C-alpha cells in the first residue's frame, strides 16, 4: 500500500521553488476589536483586497482611510495582536472555480473542509462583481423540474428563475430544496447548495442524504456555520454564486441553494453595528436590500452572444444560466416584516409554506393561495401545461368548503361535487421526502385528477391508488412513459394510450 | 485629542506664522472653509450677531446661525 | 489641475487638489486610469472634495491621479435617443454603435419658476375601472403607484402604458431606477417585436448597480424628458421605482458625513424629493404626463417616504396586500385611492355622485367587519344587510382581467369606457342587479359581460 | 482621530512657509528641539498642569527653547499652544521631515543584515536602491543575529526581504502544502 | 486495510531515514549554492548529528 | 513584562503593558497583592488592553502592577470535579479544601469541524416512559425545558443525572447561570439527600456576581464536560437558564460601548449563542447532550432571545400544573412536548405510529372532557366511551416512579426500556388490556407489572 | 467502501510527507555553516535583483 | 423597633442611590449575630433613576432605556 519511493515529490517541489526576493507592500497591526483590525502602513492597498497575516490568516480591506486601514478579518480573529505584519496579496478577494468542486464540501474561502485531499482547481475568479446588463439577458423558457407534483404542476421554475422559499422554522424549507437538488442528477444541471449558519450536524446530515441518494457528485457543498465568524457567513453566498457562474459564463447551467439569506443578513448587521453605522428598521443597515439585491441579479439566463463574447470564441451557440431558490424564515406568518418584503421585491415568484397545513399532514405543505411565478407556463412542458390547468381551482373550491365536511350531507349537488373534488385533489398533492416523480409519473397523477378518474374512489385510498397506477404503467405501458420522458410531448396519441390504460386499471385491478 | 475644528487648516495657520494679530482680517470680514449641504462655515467674521444677513460673492446672502469659538456656521 | 485620492471608505472618496483649482459641487471627475466617473458632492476644506463614484470602488488604491472635467454630468438629448438604452452617464447599452447626438444637456438644473406654470384638467381615459371611478387622472398630470412588495405595481404600469398609448402620439421616456435587469430586457424586445421602440427612449440603473448610479439615473431620465418638453411636445415619463432614488441617498448619507434622522433616513429627504419632482412638471412651452412607481417598506404607509412623496402628486393609487388575498386585481383600495380631478367642476355630478356613493357604502361595509366576524350577517338589520350584499357586488365589480395579465390566467383582457362604468355602478348602487349572485360580477369587463355570466 | 490626521496642517504650513522663504534647515532644527523639549518629563508635567493658561505654556516653552527659534517659529509655537496642540509636537516634526524627503527628492533606508556589511557593500545596495526608487537613498545599517544571511531592506512600507531566513520559511510553506 | 498500513509503516518509516539527510542537502544548495564544495565532508558526520 | 492600571470605570479595567508584550484576546490577568483577576476584552493599541474585571473593583486603584498569565482562564477538569462546587475560575465554594485535578484546560475553544461529526441520529435513552415515547432525546441534542416552580423539575434532573450515572456509565455536568443562592445551597443539600451528588459536578455563577462571571460559567461547565466526553463517556450538560447567559451577553456589550442591536440586545446575539451551542455535539469519542431551561420574555416567541434560542434545540419538554394535580409524576403534557427525533425515518414506523397513536386518544380525549363537561357523559356514544377508558389507561401508564423520589411514593424506582415502553403503550392501544382497572396502569414499570398490580 | 480506503490511505501520505518536510527545513544547521564569504555572494544577488 | 432611613427627593442622587446599601448595612448588624430582621425598600425604581442619571452624567455607555449595563448587578 504505501512504498517509500511515491514519497520523493517533496525533491520536485524544491527543484520548483523560486528564490528570489520579490517586493511586497507591508503594514503593522494597532488594534484588534471584535473581527475589526486597524493597520498603519500598506499605502499601495486596493478595496477589496485580501490581506495576508501570520498564521494563514487572511482580512479584507474595507476602510481606506488616509493614515489607518480599516480591515476585516475572514476567519478567526482572536490569534491576532499588536505589532504583528500584514502584507498586500495583489489580489481582490478570489475564490477557486471548476469542475475540481464538483462532490467536495469548502469554507466560504474554498479550502476543503470533508478531508479527501487538495483541491485542484486550474482558476479562480472574483467574489464580488456585477451581474451583466439588459442587453445580455434571454427570457426563461426551459424547465427546471424538483420532483414534486404541487411545485411542477403549480409553481414552475425555470432556468434563469429566482424563486423564493419563504416560511416558519421545521416546515420542510431545507427538504424542498435539497429534493430539488437531488433532481437534477441526471438532468445536466449543475449543484451549488451554500449552508449559512446552519449547524454542522445538520449540514453532514445534508451531505450524507446527498451521497446516500447519488447526487453528491454533482454538488458542490459551501458551508459557514454557526460558530464562525461573521465576515465568512456574509460572504459565504457571493463565493458560491461565483462556483455556479463558472458554469453560467461557458454556455452551462447551474442552480444554486441559498439555505438561509435571513443569518446573511443578521451577521451583516453584526459587521455594520460593530463598525458603528447607524442603522434603521429592525437594527438593519440602510443598504441590506443592496445586500440581496447584488447576489440574486447574478443568477441570471444569458444569450449566445455573450457566451461567444466571453469564451473569445470557443463556445457558439448556447446559453448559459443560473437558477436561485434562496429561503427566507419568517416569525409567525409575518411575510410583511423588512427582509421578507425586501427579498420578495427582488425574486420572481415564491412558494410560501404554511405551517397549519404542515401540522395537519398536508406535508409538501404549499399554500396555493398566495404562491406564484412570475414565468409560469413559458418554462413549462407541453403535457404538465395542459394538464395542470384544473389543480389551483380545484384547491381554490376546497379553501373554504374544507370547514364544511362536518354539515356537508345537506347541500346542493354543485358544491358538494366541487367538495369532493378538491379533497380529490389536495389528497393527491400529498407527497413523501426523498421520493422524486418524473414527467410520465406527474402526468399520469395529474390526467386521474383532471378527467375524472378518481370520482369513485375513496380519499383514504387515493394516493396508493396513484401508486398502484404507476406501477401498473411500468409494467405494461412502458414504451408510453418513455415517449413522454424525452420532452414532455402531448397530442391525441399519448391521450389516447394513457385514457386507454386508466380505463383498463380501472377495469381490470 | 479632539477632531479637527474648521480653522484648523494651513493656510489660515501659515497667516498665523505670518502674524500673530486677529487684524490681519478686518471684524467685518471672513472667508468660506467649507460648503456642504447648504451649510457654509466661515472662518473670521468676529463681529456678526445672531440672524445677521452674510454677503457672498454674486448676489448670494446668508445667515449666522453658530457662533462658535473659532468658526461661524452660516 | 489634478487630484490625488486620498480615502476611500465603499462608494465615498475623498480626493485632494491644489487650492486654486478646487471644483465645483456637481463637476464630473475622472480617474486617470481605469476611467471611474465621480461626481462632486462636498468641498470639506484643505483642498479635499468628497464624491460618489458612479461605478465600482473594488481596484482603487489612495495615490491615483483624478482629472477634473470643468463641467456637470451631461447626457446625450434630442431625436437620437429615440429608441436607444442607455446608462446613467449616457452611454450607450444596446450593443448598436453610438449615439448620433447634435446636443448634450447636464443633469442638474432648477425646477421651472411659478409664471411658467401650466394650468389643465382634461381627462385622460385609461380603460381601468377602479382608476377611472375613484381617482380619475389629467393630462400633463402625476400620477403615483403605491404598494408593498409584489401588490402589482409593474403590471398596473404595464397596463397604463399599454391603454394610455392609444391616444398619444408623441414620445415616451422609461427610467428603471433601482429594479429587476430581467424586465428591462422584457420590455426592450416587447418594444422591439411591436415595433413602437422608435418612440420610447429607455434609461436603465437597476438593483444591480453601485448606489451612485442608482442615485442619479432618473436626472439623466428627466433631462431627456425636460428636453422634448421644451421643444414643444407633448410626452410621457416612466419611473418604475422612485423609492429606490431615495434609498440610494440612505446608502451613501452616513459615509458623507451626516447625522440621521428618524428610522435612520438621511436629513435632507424632503429636499431631494422636492429638487427631483417639480422639475417632472408640465409648462406653457409643453405638457409631461407622468407615471411613478412607489414602494412602501415592509406595507408601512407611515414610513417618512411614501409620506413625503404624497404631496407632490395630482393622484394617487394605493395598493393594498388584504384586497390582493382576496384575489381582487387590480387591488386598489377605493377608500385610500383620492385624486383632485375628482370634484364636480371637472368630471360632473353624476360621476361624482357615483363615486361619493361607493365610497359611503364601501366605508360602511368596512365598520362592520369585527360585528360582522363575530356575530356574523343575521343579527343586522335590513338596510345593513342589503348594504353589505350591494358591497360585495361594488368589491367584486371593481377587479378587472388585464391584457398584461393575460400570461397569468388565460383569460382575455378587457377595455371599459368611462360611461359602462358609471351606468354599471349606477346600476349596482339603485338596486337593479339585485337578483344577480355575487361571482357573477367577478372579473368582467362590463355589467352586460356580468348579465351573461349570471346565466351560466 | 490619529495624531498624523492631526498634526498634518501644522507640518503642512510649516512647510509651506519653509519653502516660501528658504528656511528648511532652520525650521527642521527648530521642530527637532521642540520635539525633544517637549518629550522632556519636566515639561510634560509642567504642560498638563490646569492652573496655567496657554499663553503661559507657549511663554515656558519660548523660555526654554530660547535661541534655537527664530520669531516666525515662535509664532508657530503660539498658534499650536492656542489649538490646544502641544502633545502634537512629536508627531508635527516627523511630518515635517517626511515632506522635506520629498522635496530634496531622497527616502530614508533602513538596512538590517546577518553579517557587518562594508562602505562598498552599503554602496553597492545604495546604487541599486537608487536605481529602484529614482531618490537619493540614505542606508542606515543594523545588526540581527536571527537571520543567518543576507538582508532586509525596508524604504517606507517597501520591504525586500533577502534573507535565508524568509528563504527557509518559503521552503517551509513549500512543503507543508 | 488499516491493519495492512499498520504492519507497512514501520519498514517505510526505516525507508525514510535513509532520504532526509539527502533532503536537507537538496534544499540548503537552493537557498544557499555558494557552500557546495565543502558540504560533500560536512554531510558525512552532521547527518546523524542534526537527525538525533 | 508586567503592566499597570490606567482606568477604572466600574468592572471595565484598562491596563497599559510595554510594545512587545501584548497579552492575547480572552487571556487571564492577576493584580499584584489582591485576588483579582481580569479577561481581556479588546486591544485598543499603544499597548493598552481593556478588560472585564471577574469580580469586585472596589479598593483597586491606578498604577498597580499585573501579571499575565499567558493563557485563558484555565479550570480544573477530570474526576476531582465531580461532588465539588466551583465558581467561573474553578476555585472551589465549598468549603472542602482543594481540588485535587490532574489536568487544567482552558475555557475558550473552537467547535468540533464537519469530519470530526458522528453522524446519524442516534438516541438517548432516559429510562422515563413519557420521554422516550413522546418527546425521545438525541445523543449529541439540546433539550429546552419550560414550565414554572413547584412541578418537579429538580426531581426529573436528579433522576437524569442517576440515569446517566448507572445505567450508561457517564457523568453529570451544572452550571448555573445567575444562581439563586438560596435555591443553589437547596439544590447542593437536596443532591447530598439523594446520593447523586458525586455523579455531577457543580458550577455556579450566583446573580450578585459582575456579568462576565455570568457569561463564562457556561463555558467553565461546557469545558468539564469537554473533558468527560474526551475519556470516552456520554455525558449530560444542564443550563440552569440560557436566557441569563443572552442577557449576560448584553450587559457585557453594553459595558463595553458596542452599538445595540433590535429590541435591545448584543449585536452578537448569534455569534455568541452559537459558540455555546455548537460545542454541544456528538463526536467520534463520545456525546454531551445538554438540558436547558428556557424562559421566554413578555410571553413574546418571537422576541429575539427565544428565536434564538429555538434555533439550535432538538425536543422541547413542557411541564404543567393539571398533570400534577393529578398525581401524575413526572409532569409532562404529552400534547405540548415536541422533538425534531418524533420521524419515521429516525425512530423507525413503529415506534413513530405508537406515539402518534397515544397522542392522538389523548387529544380525542381532551377534547370529549369538554364535551363531558358541557352536557354530561350520557351524550357520548359507544366508541367516544371505549376511548375515553383506554385515555385514561394511557394518562396513568405515562406515570413512573423515582429512584430519587422514593421519600414522595413510598415505592422503588423504576428503569424502563424503550422496548417495553413501545410494547406496553401499543399492548394498551391495540385493546389487549381492557380487562384490567385503570388504577393498576398507576406508577408501575412495564405492562407486566400493571398485569401484576391488578391482581392485588 | 473503496473510497473511503483511499481516503484514509492518502491521509496517511499526506501526514507522513508533511511531517518528513517538516524535519527537513528543521535541519538548516547546513545553513548555519556560513561565513562571509557566501554573505557577498547573498549580497550580490540581492543587488541583482533590486 | 424601626430604624428609619431617608433619602428625600430634594437630596443629591448619590445619596439615594447609597440609601438601600446603607439601610441594608443596618439590617446585616442583626443577621450577623444570631438575630433577624426586616427591612423594607419602597422604591427602588427611584434608586435605578438616580444611579441611571449618576451613570449618563458620567458618560457611561447607555443601553435599554437609557439605564447602564450594571443595572441588574445594582
Ligand atoms: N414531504 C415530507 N413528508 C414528510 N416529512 C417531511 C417532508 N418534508 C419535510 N419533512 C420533515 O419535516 C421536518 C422539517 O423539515 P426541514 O428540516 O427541511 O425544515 P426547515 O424548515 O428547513 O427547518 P430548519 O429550521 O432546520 O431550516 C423534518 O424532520 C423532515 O423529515
Ligand atoms: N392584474 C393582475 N392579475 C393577476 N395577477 C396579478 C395582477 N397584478 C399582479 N399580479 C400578481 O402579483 C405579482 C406581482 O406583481 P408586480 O407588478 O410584479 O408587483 P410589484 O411591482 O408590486 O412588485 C404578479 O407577478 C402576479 O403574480
Ligand atoms: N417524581 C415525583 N414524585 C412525587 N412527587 C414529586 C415528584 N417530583 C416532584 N414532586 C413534588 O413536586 C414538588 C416540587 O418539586 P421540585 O422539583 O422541588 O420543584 P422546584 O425545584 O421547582 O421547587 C416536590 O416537593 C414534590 O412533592
Ligand atoms: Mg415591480
Amino acid at each position: 500500500l504505501n512504498p517509500s519511493e511515491i514519497s520523493e515529490i517533496i525533491k520536485g517541489r524544491i527543484e520548483k521553488l523560486d528564490v528570489a526576493s520579490q517586493a511586497r507592500n507591508e503594514g503593522t497591526i494597532v488594534s484588534v476589536s471584535d473581527g475589526i483590525v486597524r493597520i498603519y502602513g500598506l499605502a499601495d492597498v486596493m478595496y477589496g483586497e485580501m490581506i495576508e497575516f501570520p498564521g494563514g490568516v487572511y482580512g479584507m480591506a474595507l476602510n481606506l482611510e488616509q493614515d489607518s486601514v480599516g480591515a476585516v478579518v475572514l476567519g478567526e480573529y482572536q490569534g491576532l495582536a499588536e505589532g504583528m505584519n500584514a502584507k498586500c496579496t495583489g489580489r481582490i478577494l478570489e475564490v477557486p472555480v471548476g469542475p475540481e468542486l464538483l462532490g467536495r464540501v469548502v469554507d466560504a474561502l474554498g479550502n476543503p473542509i470533508d478531508g479527501k485531499g487538495p483541491i485542484d482547481a486550474k482558476a479562480t475568479d472574483a467574489v464580488e462583481k456585477v451581474a451583466p446588463g439588459v442587453i445580455w439577458r434571454k427570457s426563461v423558457d426551459q424547465p427546471v423540474q424538483t420532483g414534486y407534483k404541487s411545485v411542477d404542476a403549480m409553481i414552475p421554475v425555470g432556468r434563469g428563475q429566482r424563486e423564493l422559499i419563504i416560511g416558519d422554522r421545521q416546515i420542510g424549507k431545507t427538504a424542498l430544496a435539497v429534493d430539488a437538488i437531488i433532481n437534477q442528477k441526471d438532468s445536466g444541471i449543475k449543484c451549488v447548495y451554500v449552508a449559512i449558519g446552519q449547524k454542522q450536524s445538520t449540514i453532514a446530515n445534508v451531505v450524507r442524504k446527498l451521497e446516500e441518494n447519488g447526487a453528491l457528485a454533482n454538488t458542490i457543498v459551501v458551508a459557514a456555520s454557526a460558530s464562525e465568524s461573521a465576515a465568512l457567513q456574509y460572504l459565504a453566498p457571493y463565493s458560491g454564486c461565483t462556483m455556479g457562474e463558472y458554469f453560467r459564463d461557458r454556455g452551462e447551467d447551474a442552480l444554486i441553494v441559498y439555505d438561509d439569506l435571513s443569518k446573511q443578513a443578521v451577521a451583516y448587521r453584526q459587521i455594520s453595528l460593530l463598525l458603528r453605522r447607524p442603522p434603521g428598521r429592525e437594527a438593519y443597515p440602510g443598504d441590506v436590500f443592496y445586500l440581496h439585491s447584488r447576489l440574486l441579479e447574478r443568477a441570471s439566463r444569458v444569450s449566445e452572444e455573450y457566451v461567444e463574447k466571453f469564451t473569445n470564441g470557443a463556445v457558439t451557440g448556447k446559453t448559459g444560466s443560473l437558477t436561485a431558490l434562496p429561503i427566507i424564515e419568517t416569525q409567525a406568518g409575518d411575510v410583511s416584516a423588512f427582509v421578507p418584503t425586501n427579498v420578495i421585491s427582488i425574486t420572481d415568484g415564491q412558494i410560501f409554506l404554511e405551517s397549519a397545513m404542515f401540522n395537519s399532514g398536508i406535508r409538501p405543505a404549499v399554500n396555493a393561495g398566495i404562491s406564484v411565478s412570475r414565468v409560469g407556463g413559458a418554462a413549462q412542458t407541453k403535457i404538465i401545461k395542459k394538464l395542470s390547468g384544473g389543480i389551483r381551482t380545484a384547491l381554490a373550491q376546497y379553501r373554504e368548503l374544507a370547514a364544511f365536511a362536518q354539515f356537508a350531507s345537506d347541500l346542493d349537488e354543485a358544491t358538494r361535487k366541487q367538495l369532493e373534488h378538491g379533497q380529490r385533489v389536495t389528497e393527491l398533492m400529498k407527497q413523501k421526502q426523498y421520493a422524486p416523480m418524473s414527467i410520465a409519473e406527474m402526468s399520469l397523477s395529474l390526467y386521474a385528477a383532471e378527467r375524472g378518474f378518481l370520482q369513485d374512489v375513496e380519499i383514504a385510498k387515493v394516493g396508493s391508488f396513484e401508486q398502484a397506477l404507476i406501477s401498473y404503467f411500468q409494467r405494461e405501458h412502458a414504451a408510453l412513459l418513455a415517449k413522454i420522458n424525452e420532452k414532455g410531448d402531448f397530442n391525441d396519441e399519448i391521450d389516447a394510450g394513457i385514457k386507454a390504460g386508466i380505463e383498463k386499471f380501472k377495469a381490470t385491478q | 485629542m479632539q477632531q479637527l475644528n474648521p480653522s484648523e487648516i494651513s493656510e489660515i495657520i501659515k497667516g498665523r506664522i505670518e502674524k500673530l494679530d486677529v487684524a490681519s482680517q478686518a471684524r467685518n470680514e471672513g472667508t468660506i472653509v467649507s460648503v456642504s449641504d447648504g451649510i457654509v462655515r466661515i472662518y473670521g467674521l468676529a463681529d456678526v450677531m445672531y440672524g445677521e444677513m452674510i454677503e457672498f460673492p454674486g448676489g448670494v446672502y446668508g445667515m449666522a446661525l453658530n457662533l462658535e469659538q473659532d468658526s461661524v456656521g452660516a | 489641475s489634478s487630484g490625488r485620492i486620498v480615502q476611500i471608505i465603499g462608494a465615498v472618496i475623498d480626493v485632494e487638489f491644489p487650492r486654486d483649482a478646487v471644483p465645483s459641487i456637481y463637476e464630473a471627475l475622472k480617474v486617470q486610469g481605469v476611467e471611474t466617473t465621480l461626481e462632486v458632492q462636498q468641498q470639506l476644506g484643505d483642498g479635499v472634495v468628497r464624491s460618489i463614484a458612479m461605478g465600482s470602488t473594488e481596484g482603487l488604491k489612495r495615490g491615483l491621479n483624478v482629472d477634473s472635467t470643468g463641467a456637470a454630468i451631461s447626457v446625450p438629448v434630442g431625436k437620437a435617443t429615440l429608441g436607444r438604452i442607455m446608462d446613467v452617464l449616457g452611454n450607450p447599452i444596446d450593443e448598436a454603435g453610438p449615439i448620433g447626438e447634435e446636443e448634450r444637456w447636464g443633469i442638474h438644473r432648477e425646477a421651472p419658476s411659478y409664471a411658467d406654470q401650466a394650468g389643465g384638467n382634461e381627462l385622460l381615459e385609461t380603460g381601468i375601472k377602479v382608476i377611472d371611478l375613484v381617482c380619475p387622472f389629467a393630462k400633463g398630470g402625476k400620477v403615483g403607484l403605491f404598494g408593498g412588495a409584489g401588490v402589482g405595481k409593474t403590471v398596473n404600469m404595464m397596463e397604463l402604458i399599454r391603454n394610455i398609448a392609444i391616444e398619444h402620439s408623441g414620445y415616451s421616456v422609461f427610467a428603471g431606477v433601482g429594479e429587476r435587469t430581467r424586465e428591462g430586457n422584457d420590455f426592450y424586445h416587447e418594444m422591439k417585436d411591436s415595433n413602437v421602440l422608435d418612440k420610447v427612449a429607455l434609461v436603465y440603473g437597476q438593483m444591480n448597480e453601485p448606489p451612485g448610479n442608482r442615485l442619479r439615473v432618473a436626472l439623466t431620465g428627466l433631462t431627456m424628458a425636460e428636453k422634448f418638453r421644451d421643444e414643444g411636445r407633448d410626452v410621457l415619463l416612466f419611473i418604475d421605482n422612485i423609492y429606490r432614488y431615495t434609498l440610494a441617498g440612505t446608502e451613501v448619507s452616513a459615509l458623507l458625513g451626516r447625522m440621521p434622522s428618524a428610522v435612520g433616513y438621511q436629513p435632507t429627504l424632503a429636499e431631494e424629493m422636492g429638487v427631483l419632482q417639480e422639475r417632472i412638471t408640465s409648462t406653457k412651452k409643453g405638457s409631461i404626463t407622468s407615471i411613478q412607481a412607489v414602494y412602501v417598506p415592509a406595507d408601512d404607509l407611515t414610513d417618512p417616504s411614501p409620506a413625503t412623496t404624497f404631496a407632490h402628486l395630482d393622484a394617487t393609487v394605493v395598493l393594498s396586500r388584504d384586497i390582493a388575498s382576496l384575489g381582487i386585481y387590480p387591488a386598489v383600495d377605493p377608500l385610500d385611492s383620492t385624486s383632485r380631478q375628482l370634484d364636480p367642476l371637472v368630471i360632473g355630478q353624476d360621476h361624482y355622485d357615483t363615486a361619493r356613493g361607493v365610497q359611503y357604502v364601501l366605508q360602511r361595509y368596512k365598520e362592520l367587519k369585527d360585528i360582522i366576524a363575530i356575530l356574523g350577517m343575521d343579527e343586522l338589520s335590513e338596510a345593513d344587510k342589503l348594504l353589505v350584499a350591494r358591497a360585495r357586488k361594488i368589491q367584486r365589480f371593481l377587479s378587472q382581467p388585464f391584457f398584461v395579465a393575460e400570461v397569468f390566467t388565460g383569460s382575455p383582457g378587457k377595455y371599459v369606457s368611462l360611461k359602462d362604468t358609471i351606468a354599471g355602478f349606477k346600476g349596482i348602487l339603485n338596486g337593479d342587479y339585485d337578483h344577480l349572485p355575487e361571482q357573477a360580477f367577478y372579473m368582467v369587463g362590463g355589467i352586460e359581460e356580468a348579465v351573461e355570466k349570471a346565466k351560466k | 482621530a490619529e495624531l498624523t490626521t492631526l498634526a498634518r496642517p501644522y507640518a503642512k504650513a510649516a512647510f509651506e512657509y519653509a519653502q516660501a522663504h528658504q528656511q528648511l534647515a532652520d525650521w527642521s532644527a527648530a521642530l527637532g528641539v521642540l520635539a525633544a523639549v517637549s518629550q522632556d518629563d519636566t515639561v510634560r508635567q509642567l504642560l498638563k498642569e490646569p492652573q496655567l493658561t496657554s499663553s503661559a505654556k507657549a511663554q515656558s516653552l519660548i523660555d526654554v527653547c530660547g535661541d534655537k527659534l527664530n520669531a516666525p517659529a515662535q509664532n508657530f509655537v503660539r498658534t499650536v499652544a492656542e489649538n490646544k496642540r502641544l502633545e502634537l509636537l512629536p508627531t508635527i516634526a516627523e511630518m515635517y521631515e517626511q515632506l522635506k524627503a520629498e522635496q530634496e527628492k531622497s527616502v530614508e533606508v533602513e538596512v538590517t543584515s546577518a553579517f557587518t556589511l562594508s562602505k562598498e557593500q552599503q554602496d553597492k545596495l545604495a546604487k541599486a536602491l537608487s536605481a529602484r526608487l529614482s531618490r537619493e537613498v540614505r542606508l542606515h545599517a543594523s545588526e540581527d543575529a536571527s537571520l543567518i544571511g543576507g538582508v532586509i531592506i525596508r524604504a517606507g512600507d517597501l520591504v525586500i526581504d533577502g534573507s535565508v531566513r524568509g528563504k527557509l520559511a518559503k521552503l517551509a510553506e513549500a512543503l507543508k502544502s | 486495510a488499516q491493519a495492512e498500513i499498520e504492519q507497512e509503516l514501520n519498514s517505510v518509516k526505516d525507508a525514510l531515514r535513509a532520504q532526509v539527510g539527502a533532503l536537507a542537502v537538496t534544499g540548503a544548495e537552493k537557498i544557499l549554492g555558494a557552500s557546495i564544495d565543502a558540504n560533500a565532508h560536512e554531510q558525512l558526520v552532521s547527518k546523524l548529528a542534526a537527525e538525533i
